[PDB]
């Protein structure tokens, strides 16, 4: 147990694509999306 | 300038009902043509329809 150290140091090595790379990685875990019945409101 | 020769060019009369206008025209001896009143139909407006989940009425911008 200690309190002199800072543990949130991972964000020091994030690139510009970290968020979208994480989204791509998470794409495999999601449930199928619901469908409105059309391709677009303009269809 | 714009010249005319008929004295009734600017004559416009106002009546509350169509029957009064018809009576006036008949008693004055004028032949008339009557157009029925055109009233806008009652509309069905819904603000929430702008954001439909599946219908075509969902807007693309505000």
């Amino acid at each position: 147990f200690d309190n002199s150290t800072y543990r949130n140091l991972q964000h020091h090595e994030y690139s510009t694509y970290t968020f979208l790379d994480l989204n791509v990685e998470l794409s495999k875990f999601r449930m199928p999306q619901p469908s409105s019945g059309r391709q677009s409101p303009r269809h | 300038w714009s010249s005319t020769a008929d004295p009734l060019s600017n004559l416009v009369l106002t009546f509350s009902t169509k029957e009064d206008a018809v009576a006036f025209a008949e008693k004055n001896g004028w032949s008339f043509d009557v157009e029925e009143r055109k009233v806008p139909k009652p509309k069905s407006k819904s603000y929430g329809a702008n954001f439909s989940w599946n219908k075509r009425t969902r807007v693309s911008t505000k």
